[PDB]
C-alpha cells in the first residue's frame, strides 16, 4: 500500500504513507527498488532510492518495511561476500546465473534453508534468561565455533529450549515468555546499522595487536580495541598489512570493508583473500575465509550503499564481539566513503562546509570511530571481546590537510604512516619511523613491563636513537662522517643497523614472513645492549668496527633466523649471541 | 496563586526534515518552549521549538529525528524555557550533557530552578578582577598571569598535552593564600571528548581527592551534536549559582571549545542560516560571547567566576574563525607551541603570542614584586629579537651573529631551556622563578636593555 | 666566496621565498573557495527559497 | 527635548575643520594627525586590544566631551572605565582639579546583551554627541567594534531572508555606515550666539 507521486531522479515522493517513520527503508515499485525515507512532509513521504530510478511509473506500488537500514546477523555471516546494503553477492550470482547484479534483487542476506549443527547450553526449560545470555553455540564450520547470543532487548523466563540437532534459521530454536505473553526467537537477529550494539561497560584496552610485523609490534604498538590509521594510496602496504592482520593477528575474526574503490582493485583483493591461508599454532592448516567476512562496495554500487558499507561492517564487527571474540575491522578507503557522503550531501543540497564536505563529516567520522574498544559483554556468562578499527586514509597528494585526514588524525590514537619514499627505496615494511606514533603506549606499558621490564626502556632508547639518526643525517650532510666522534659514529652505525636489520622486515622471505614478539624483543635487546656496551667504551671507532665484525654479523643474523626453531630455541640463540657480543665489547676494551 | 495547568499533548506533527520537526494547529505556542517528543515506540526525547509562526511550530529535536512517525508521535509543550535544577548539593558529582546524573547517584534535589542563558550583568554593577591565582604552573603565573575573575583560554593544536595541563591545573588549583569553604570550586565542562579522555578525567579527578569541590559536566562524542551546545550553558549556569548565589569562587573549565564550534556549525547548517567565515554561522560571535562573557566579579557579592577555556586550532592556524573570534572576546591568550613539544618540553607554553590583557591589574604591590611588569616586558620582547637573530643565522650563517646578536641567541636558548621547562608536579613560586627570569634578562648587558629602566630591577637584589 | 654566495642565495630561497609564497597560495585558495563558492551556494539557496 | 534617533540634528551650515585633535600620543599627533571634526577608524585586529588607544584618547583629548559608545565590546572594559574615570583626573585652565567622569557618558551595551540593540546603541550615541555639539562643545566619541554592528545587520537580514550582498552582509551596509559616519564635522550651529561645535567619530572596525 502506497503509490509514487513524483519521481525526480533519485528523489521520490510517495503518497498514502501517514504511518511511515523517518529513515525507514522502503520497497519502491514492482522492481522492488530499495530506498530510504528522508522527509515525511504532510501525509506524504519522501524517499531517495539507491539504485537507478529510470522507468518508474506513477502510481506504482510502494511497500513499507517497518525497519531502518538493518543487517540480518547470525550463522553463515562468516566467509561470504556482501554488498554495501547487505546483499550476498555470491548467492545472487549463483541464483541468477549471469554476472550482472539484477536491478531489484530480493535474495535474503543469509540462506535460510541451509542446515547448521545446533546444540544448546545446559540451560533448563523453565529457567530465567535475559538479553545477551549465551544459550547455545553452533559449529558454523571447523575451528570457528559460533556462539548464539539471545538478542538484546529481549528477556524473560525460559519456556522452550531446542535440543541439540540439525536445524535451519527458519526453525524456532527458542521460545520464552517475560509476561503472560510469549515470544519465540529464531537464530537470526536484525539490528540497525546506525544504532550501536548494547554494551555493559567500556573497558580499558590492555593487550597489543600483534600484527606479526616487528615495526608495528615494537616501534609503534597498537592495542586491541584501538583505532588505527594508514595513509595508504600506493606501495601495496595496505594490502600487505591487511594480509598480515588476516593471517597472523591475534584477532579471532576479521571483517574487511571496502567502499568506493577501483573495481579491479576490489577484484584483486577479493581474489587474494581465498588464496591466503594461515597455519594453526596446533599445526593445522586452515583458510582465512573460514574466519573472514568481506563487505565490498565498488564505485559502480549506489552511493548510499557506499556510505552504508562502513556502518554495516562495524555492526558486523560489534555482533562478532558480542560473544567475546576479538575482531578487527579494516576500512579500505575512508576517503572514498567521505566522497560518497559529499555526493549524498550535494544531492540533499546541504550547506557546504570546509572544502565542500558537509559540516557533520567530522562528527559522523568520530561517531563511527568511537565504537572501537575492549568492552565487557552483555549478559552471562562473563566474557569480554574487542573491536579494533584499522581504517586507512588517502590524503590528496599526501598533504595531511584535507578535513577527512585532519579529523582522522584528531580521533585515531595510533597512526602508522606508510611512506612512499621507503617504497621507492625498496622497503618492505614501508613504515616511516619519523612520522608514526603510538599514543596507546602509556596504557600498554603495564603489559610491556609485565612481559619484560627492560623492554620499555629498550623502546625508549630506540626512540632516542631514531631521533638522533636524523641529527647524524644532517651532520653527515653538512660536513660529512669525518667530524663524527667515536661515540657519534657508533650511534650512527647502530641506527643504520637497526634500520636495515630489525626496523625493516623481509615479508616475502619464509624466515621473516612472521615476526613473533619474542624474537622482536630479543632482537631489540641484542641491538640496544650492544649499542650501549660499545658506547660507554669511548675506544677508536675504526678499531671497534674492525673487531666487531663477528658481532655485527651476529646482530644482522639476529633477524635472519627462521621461526621454525620456535621461541625456546631462538630465544636461547639470541641470548647467547648477546652474551658473546657483550663479552667481545667488554674484554677488548 | 495562579492555578496550574497540565501541558497539552499534541499529535498534529505534520512534517519532519533534517533535525527539524514541524507541527500544525498548535494552540498558543511559546518561543523556545521545551518540548519532549514521545515516539510511537514509546521512547522519549527532548527538543526546542526554534521558529514559531502563526499556529505552526518548527521544533528541533535533540536525540535525532530518526523514528518519528507523522501519525503516531506525540509532542508535549511544557510552556517553559529550558531550566537546570541547580543546587548546592550538586557539588562533587558527574552529569551527562543535559545533566542526567551518571554517578549511580540520586537525581538533584533542586534548591531553585534556574533558566540557562541567564541575563547579563548590568555593567554599572560589574567590577574589575583584582587578585592573582595559584594554579600550580610556573610559566602561566610568572608571565601573562591569571586574575580571579579573568577569562583566558588555552590555544593548543590537536595531539598536544593540553588535556594533561588542564587536569594538572584543576587538581593543583588554589588561591594565592598570601578560606576552604570559599576556596576554588571547579566546574569542568567537557564538550565532545573521547571516551579514553573521559575515563582519564574521571580517574585523575578522583585521584587528587578534590572530588569534594569539583563538578564534571561530561558530554562524549557519542552524545547528540545538539546536546553539546547546552552543556556549556548548564555548566556556566551552575557556576553562576555556586559563585554569585552561594559565594565560593568558581574556576570554570571547558575543554575542546572547537568541538562546540563544530556543534554550532552543524546546527546552523541544519537550519540553513547565513554563513560567516569558513561556513560557520554568522552569529558565532554572539554565541561565543554568551558562553565566555560571564566571567567577572559582581560588586554586591563576594563571588568570582574565572574562565579557562581550552581551544584547539584545527589546522594549527591562529586565523581560523573559532580562535580568532575567541581572541576577540576572551581578553587574552595562553599559547601552546607544537614546535616546543618537538623539543620534548612537557609544558609547551610559547610566551611570544601569550599575553593577559588583565595582567596590568593583577600585578602590583599587594602581591608579586615591584619589578614584575618590567621583567615580564623584557622577557616578552627580547624573545622576538632572539627569534630574529636565529632567523638571520639560518639565512646567513653562524658568523652573522655579532657580539650583540649572539647574546640574543644565547638568551633565547637559555630561556627555552630553563625558564619555560618545569616539572609535571612542580609548584614553582613566583619569586624563585623571577630570580631566574632576572638572570635570563641579565644575560644581556645591564645597559643595552632599552625598554626597562635599570633602577626597576636594581631595587631587587640578587641573593 | 662563490660557495658562500650560492649558499646564502639557496638558504634565502628555501627559507624566505618559498615560505612566503606558500601562505599566499593558501590564502588565495581560502579567499576563493572559502568565500566565493560558499556565497554562490547561499545566493542560489536563497533564490530557491524565494521560488518555493 | 526629544529627537528621532535616525534623523540627524539640523544645523546652519557645516564648514571645514582646521584644528588638530591633540590626542597626546606621538604617533597619532605627529605622523598621522586627526582634525577636530574628522572621522577616524582603527582596525585593531584580534589580540591587539585597540580599546587602549580609545581609552587614552578619551582621557587626554582636547575634546570638551566624550561619548564612549562601545558596541559589542567586553563588559570588563566598561567596568574599567567606570572604575578609573572618576578616580582618574584632569586639570583645567582655571587651575582647579576635577575628574574626567564629569564629562563622559557610556551608551555601551556588552556582547552578551541582545543583538538587535546594537544599532540603537550606535545611533543613540551619535545623536547624543550631535546634541552636545549643538550646545557648542567640541564633543567627540569612539564606537568600539563597529564591526559588531554588521553582525547585527546580517543576523537580521538572515531572518528576513534578504538577498546577501557580500559575506552575508546586506547590500545597504556601506550606505548605512556612510549615513552614520557622515554626521561628523565642525559646523556653525543654529541660532545665536555663533556656536561652532564639532564632533569626531573615532570608529573601530574589527576584521575577521
Amino acid at each position: 500500500y502506497g503509490y509514487v507521486r513524483k519521481v525526480s531522479g533519485p528523489v521520490v515522493i510517495a503518497d498514502g504513507m501517514n504511518g511511515a517513520a523517518m529513515y525507514e527503508l522502503v520497497r519502491v515499485g514492482h522492481d522492488n527498488l530499495i530506498g530510504e525515507i528522508i522527509r515525511l512532509e504532510g501525509d506524504s513521504a519522501t524517499i531517495q532510492v539507491y539504485e537507478e530510478t529510470a522507468g518508474l511509473m506513477v502510481n506504482d506500488p510502494v511497500l513499507r518495511t517497518h525497519k531502518p537500514l538493518s543487517v540480518e546477523l547470525g550463522p553463515g555471516i562468516l566467509g561470504n561476500i556482501f554488498d554495501g546494503i547487505q546483499r550476498p553477492l555470491k548467492t545472487i550470482a549463483i541464483r541468477s546465473g549471469d554476472v550482472y547484479i539484477p536491478r531489484g534483487v530480493s535474495v535474503p542476506a543469509l540462506d535460510k534453508d541451509t542446515l547448521w549443527e545446533f546444540q544448546p547450553k545446559k540451560i533448563g526449560e523453565g529457567d530465567l534468561l535475559t538479553g545477551g545470555d549465551l544459550y547455545a553455540t553452533v559449529f558454523e564450520n571447523s575451528l570457528m565455533q559460533h556462539h548464539v547470543a539471545l538478542p538484546p532487548d529481549a528477556m524473560g523466563k525460559v519456556t522452550y529450549v531446542a535440543p541439540a540437532g540439525q536445524y535451519s534459521l527458519k526453525d524456532t530454536v527458542l521460545e520464552l515468555e517475560f509476561q503472560g505473553v510469549k515470544k519465540s526467537f529464531t537464530m537470526l537477529q536484525a539490528w540497525p546499522v546506525r544504532t550501536p550494539r548494547p554494551v555493559s561497560s567500556k573497558l580499558a584496552a590492555d593487550t597489543p595487536l600483534l600484527t606479526g610485523q616487528r615495526v608495528l609490534d615494537a616501534l609503534f604498538p597498537s592495542v586491541l580495541g584501538g583505532t588505527c590509521a594508514i595513509p595508504g594510496a600506493f606501495g601495496c602496504g595496505k594490502t600487505v598489512i591487511s594480509q598480515a592482520l588476516s593471517k597472523y593477528s591475534n584477532s579471532d575474526t576479521v571483517v574487511y570493508v571496502g567502499c568506493g574503490e577501483r573495481g579491479n582493485e576490489m577484484a584483486e583483493v577479493l581474489m587474494d583473500f581465498p588464496q591466503l591461508t594461515m597455519t594453526l599454532p596446533d599445526g593445522r592448516e586452515e583458510s582465512v575465509m573460514k574466519r573472514t567476512t568481506l563487505v565490498a562496495n565498488t564505485s559502480n554500487m549506489p552511493v548510499a550503499a557506499r556510505e552504508a558499507s562502513i556502518y554495516t561492517g562495524i555492526t558486523i564487527a560489534e555482533y562478532f564481539r558480542d560473544m567475546g571474540y576479538n575482531v578487527s575491522m579494516m576500512a579500505d578507503s575512508t576517503s572514498r566513503w567521505a566522497e560518497a557522503l559529499r555526493e549524498i550531501s550535494g544531492r540533499l543540497a546541504e550547506m557546504p562546509a570546509d572544502s565542500g564536505y558537509p559540516a557533520y563529516l567530522a562528527a559522523r567520522l568520530a561517531s563511527f570511530y568511537e565504537r572501537a574498544g575492549k568492552v565487557k559483554c552483555l549478559g552471562g556468562p562473563e566474557r569480554t571481546g574487542s573491536v579494533t578499527i584499522v581504517g586507512a586514509v588517502s590524503p590528496p597528494g599526501g598533504d595531511f590537510s584535507d578535513p577527512v585526514t585532519s579529523a582522522t588524525l584528531s580521533i585515531v590514537q595510533v597512526f602508522w604512516g606508510l611512506d612512499k619514499k621507503l617504497a621507492q627505496r625498496k622497503h618492505f615494511p614501508s613504515v616511516n619511523w619519523l612520522i608514526s606514533y603510538s599514543k596507546y603506549s602509556t596504557a600498554l606499558e603495564s603489559f610491556y613491563e609485565q612481559f619484560d621490564p627492560d623492554f620499555i626502556n629498550i623502546r625508549t632508547k630506540a626512540r632516542e636513537v631514531l631521533q638522533r639518526e636524523d641529527d647524524l643525517n644532517e651532520i653527515v650532510q653538512l660536513v660529512g662522517k669525518d667530524a663524527l666522534a667515536e661515540g657519534d659514529k657508533i650511534t650512527l652505525e647502530t641506527a643504520k643497523l637497526l634500520r636495515e636489520d630489525y626496523l625493516a622486515q623481509n615479508a616475502f622471505t619464509p624466515y621473516d614472513k612472521f615476526c613473533p614478539f619474542y624474537k622482536s624483543v630479543w632482537m631489540m635487546r641484542n641491538i640496544i645492549h650492544f649499542y650501549n656496551l660499545a658506547n660507554q667504551a669511548v675506544i677508536t671507532y675504526t678499531l671497534i668496527k674492525h673487531r666487531l665484525g663477528d658481532l655485527f654479523y651476529r646482530l644482522v643474523s639476529q633477524k635472519f633466523e627462521d621461526p621454525a626453531e620456535g621461541e625456546p630455541a631462538l630465544v636461547a640463540k639470541f641470548k647467547k649471541l648477546h652474551e658473546d657480543l657483550t663479552a667481545g665489547f667488554r674484554a677488548l676494551e | 496563586e495562579g492555578t496550574l495547568e497540565v501541558a497539552m499533548e499534541y499529535r498534529t506533527v505534520t512534517g519532519v526534515a533534517g533535525p527539524l520537526v514541524i507541527l500544525d494547529k498548535v494552540k498558543g505556542p511559546k518561543y523556545y518552549e521545551i518540548v519532549n517528543i514521545r515516539l510511537g515506540d514509546g521512547t522519549m526525547r527532548r527538543g526546542q521549538v526554534l521558529e514559531v509562526d502563526g499556529e505552526k511550530a518548527v521544533v528541533q529535536v535533540f536525540e535525532g529525528t530518526s523514528g518519528i512517525d507523522n501519525k503516531f508521535t506525540t509532542v508535549q509543550f511544557t510552556g517553559e524555557v529550558l531550566k537546570t535544577p541547580v543546587s548546592l548539593d550538586m557539588l562533587g558529582r558527574i552529569f551527562n550533557g543535559s545533566g542526567k546524573p551518571i554517578d549511580n547517584g540520586p537525581p538533584i534535589l533542586p534548591e531553585a530552578y534556574l533558566d540557562i542563558s541567564g541575563s547579563s550583568i548590568n555593567p554599572s554593577e560589574r567590577t574589575y578582577p583584582e587578585e592573582m591565582i595559584q594554579t600550580g604552573i610556573s610559566t602561566i603565573d610568572v608571565m601573562n598571569s591569571i586574575a580571579r575573575g579573568q577569562k583566558i583560554p588555552l590555544f593548543s593544536a590537536a595531539g598536544l598535552p593540553h588535556n594533561e595541563i588542564a587536569a594538572q591545573i584543576c587538581r593543583q588549583a588554589g588561591l594565592v593564600k598570601r578560606g576552604e569553604e570559599d576556596n576554588f570550586a571547579i566546574v569542568f565542562a567537557a564538550m565532545g571528548v573521547n571516551m579514553e579522555t573521559a575515563q582519564f578525567f574521571k580517574r585523575d579527578f578522583e585521584e587528587n581527592g578534590s572530588m569534594e569541590r569539583v563538578t564534571l559536566f561530561l558530554n562524549l562524542a557519542n552524545d547528540p551534536t545538539i546536546e553539546r551546545i547546552i552543556t556549556p550553558r548548564i555548566a556556566l549556569t551552575t557556576a553562576e549559582y555556586l559563585a554569585y548565589e552561594c559565594g565560593k569562587h568558581v574556576l570554570v573549565i571547558l575543554t575542546d571549545m572547537s568541538s562546540y564550534a563544530d556543534a554550532l556549525r552543524e546546527v546552523s547548517a541544519a537550519r540553513e542560516e547565513v554563513p560567516g567565515r569558513r561556513g560557520y554561522p554568522g552569529y558565532m560571535y554572539t554565541d561565543l560571547a554568551q558562553i565566555y562573557e560571564r566571567a567577572g566579579r559582581i560588586e554586591g557579592r563576594k563571588g568570582s567566576i574565572t574562565q579557562i577555556p581550552i581551544l584547539t586550532m584545527p589546522n594549527d592556524d591562529i586565523t581560523h574563525p573559532t580562535p580568532d573570534l575567541t581572541g576577540y572576546i576572551t581578553e587574552g591568550q595562553i599559547y601552546i607551541d607544537r614546535q616546543l613539544q618537538n623539543r620534548q618540553i612537557y609544558p609547551p607554553i610559547n610566551v611570544l603570542p601569550s599575553l593577559s590583557r588583565l595582567m596590568k591589574s593583577a600585578i602590583g604591590e599587594g602581591m608579586t614584586r615591584r619589578d614584575h611588569s618590567d621583567v615580564s616586558n623584557q622577557l616578552y620582547a627580547n624573545y622576538a629579537i632572539g627569534k630574529d637573530v636565529q632567523a638571520m643565522k639560518a639565512v646567513v650563517g653562524e658568523e652573522a651573529l655579532s657580539s650583540e646578536d649572539l647574546l640574543y641567541l644565547e638568551f633565547l636558548d637559555k630561556f627555552e631551556r630553563k625558564f619555560v621547562a618545569q616539572g609535571a608536579y612542580d609548584s614553582r613560586n613566583i619569586f624563585q622563578s623571577l630570580d631566574l627570569a632576572w638572570t635570563l634578562l641579565r644575560i644581556f648587558p645591564r645597559e643595552l636593555l632599552h625598554r626597562i629602566p635599570g633602577k626597576t630591577l636594581d631595587q631587587y637584589y640578587s641573593r | 666566496l662563490t660557495l658562500d654566495e650560492a649558499i646564502k642565495t639557496t638558504n634565502r630561497r628555501v627559507n624566505a621565498l618559498e615560505n612566503v609564497v606558500k601562505p599566499r597560495l593558501e590564502n588565495t585558495i581560502t579567499y576563493i573557495k572559502g568565500e566565493l563558492d560558499e556565497l554562490e551556494r547561499e545566493d542560489f539557496f536563497r533564490l530557491k527559497k524565494i521560488q518555493g
